[PDB]
């Protein structure tokens, strides 16, 4: 049932739980006609309580989007709600307004507000139970097994040339129910990153994730007594996340816990780029399973992380599959690459041949000068 | 004298030149004889009834926001230099 909201219209679509994500997935890409994503992320934390300090909003946002608008990715935040969503939306239009950064609204049909006149083709949503935010263009309404199987079939699905997508999961100071949408997650092998300053449990997992004997029988008690204290819970409640905790700590490498008032020279897409290959050192060590995240690399122009990181010396590289990241490095003229590549065992005397100088030389930026020579010369 | 005429004389040529070009913008086309005849259609046109050109609201505000944002660009660079 996809509809649209001519407000400045935007598309949703109704789904129910328990849907084929393929179906989902494709129905987005074909009937929206998106681009093919080089990376999502999706957020985890909406608390109107605590506002965002500086340190938070400048990287964040301008830092972190300014960068992205190179290379283009998806952005699942959650809709009908109030919270830094509203302000990232607008912030993406801002920046468009000066690849594409676009934003995923997807969230749960019963909390929304003035439902039934939507279910019952424009339908007109002026609102003064919380209302819904005109700022998101799509929809996507019903829901944390729908987020998780949607992650779990994007990690797998291979859009190349056979390259993956890569996923991740950003964490911001968010309420203790979000340790179950958590826990499950560290089985769906996605990497996490958390934000060690937020102040909600992204704090207590901060703390927690580094200790003596990692088993929080009670110190667990004493921390959600410390932050936000003016909720109370019962021991019998407690007995339970800590063992939540004492398994999810059992993964050290897909998260990862990050602090950024301390010492921020570290901009977001080092430590993001830093935690996509950790996460894809564990899982395996062929030649192949690199190669989206290293040319997510040449977008951001990383060549000392690619250097220690990748080219350590475990992943054995061959001349035969360099070839495309060396064409996409070559045509986006970052020449710190092409050294570092040849170096690396690719070889210019095999690879140049006539047709892939022809196909080069196709290559010209349409504004340049020599693009109009040749063809007014042809 | 020739000095201070290579920077601010200098200078002045050019004021001098933009001088000119508005002078002859505002000029018609006919000669100093044929005067006689634009400046009378001119006053005749008056009895009988460029850069001052400004866009629409729309149009300007994308520019000025533009113009903000090359102007936050170059203070980030100044405090990068420092
Ligand atoms: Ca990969």
């Amino acid at each position: 049932c996809k509809g649209e909201v001519n407000f400045k219209r935007s598309k949703f679509v109704k789904v129910p739980s328990n849907v084929a994500p393929s179906m989902l997935f494709e129905l987005l890409l074909t009937e929206w006609h998106l681009p093919a994503p080089n990376l999502v992320v999706s957020l985890v934390g909406e608390e109107r309580l605590f506002a965002m300090k500086s340190w938070l909003r400048d990287v964040l946002r301008k830092g972190l989007v300014k960068a992205a608008q190179s290379t283009g990715a998806w952005i699942l935040t959650s809709a009908l709600h109030v919270g830094l969503a509203r302000h990232v939306g607008q912030a993406v239009r801002d920046h468009s307004l000066a690849v594409r950064v676009v934003a995923i609204g997807m969230a749960s049909l019963d909390r929304i507000l003035h439902r039934q006149l939507l279910d019952g083709t424009p339908i007109h949503y002026p609102a003064d139970l919380c209302p819904l935010d005109s700022n998101l263009s799509h929809f996507i309404l019903v829901l944390a097994e729908l987020q998780l199987s949607l992650e779990k079939h994007i990690s797998q699905q291979r859009t190349g040339s056979s390259i993956q997508i890569p996923v991740l999961c950003l964490l911001v100071n968010g309420d203790p129910s979000t340790l179950e949408r958590m826990s499950r997650a560290v089985e769906q092998a996605a990497p996490w990153l958390i934000l060690a300053g937020s102040g909600g449990i992204a704090d207590v997992l901060a703390a927690l994730v580094g200790q003596p004997h990692l088993l929080v029988p009670q110190v667990t008690e004493k921390q959600f007594r410390e932050k936000f204290p003016s909720e109370c819970f019962s021991w019998e409640a407690i007995v339970h996340w800590t063992e939540l905790l004492q398994n999810i700590a059992a993964h050290p490498h897909l998260l990862t816990v990050y602090d950024f008032e301390q010492e921020g020279s570290e901009d977001l897409d080092t430590v993001i780029l830093k935690a996509l290959v950790k996460a894809c050192k564990s899982h395996s060590r062929d030649a192949q399973d690199y190669l989206d995240e290293l040319k997510l690399a040449v977008a951001w122009d990383r060549v000392d992380i690619a250097k220690s990181e990748i080219f350590n010396g475990d992943v054995e590289w061959k001349s035969c599959d360099l070839e495309e990241v060396m064409t996409d490095a070559l045509v986006s003229n970052k020449p710190d690459f092409v050294r570092l590549f040849v170096d690396s065992g690719a070889d210019m005397a095999e690879f140049l041949t006539y047709g892939r100088l022809q196909q080069l030389y196709h290559s010209v930026s349409p504004k340049s000068l020599l693009f109009e020579l040749l063809e007014r010369k042809h | 004298t020739f000095q201070v005429v290579q920077g601010n004389a200098d200078m002045f040529w050019k004021f001098q030149r933009y001088h000119l070009i508005v002078e002859y913008h505002g000029r018609p086309a006919l000669a100093p004889p044929f005067i006689l005849l634009s400046h009378l259609s001119l006053v005749l046109k008056q009895v009988f009834r460029h850069l001052e050109r400004d866009l629409p609201d729309p149009v300007d505000q994308k520019i000025i926001t533009w113009e903000t944002v090359q102007k936050e660009n170059f203070l980030s660079t100044m405090e990068k230099r420092r």
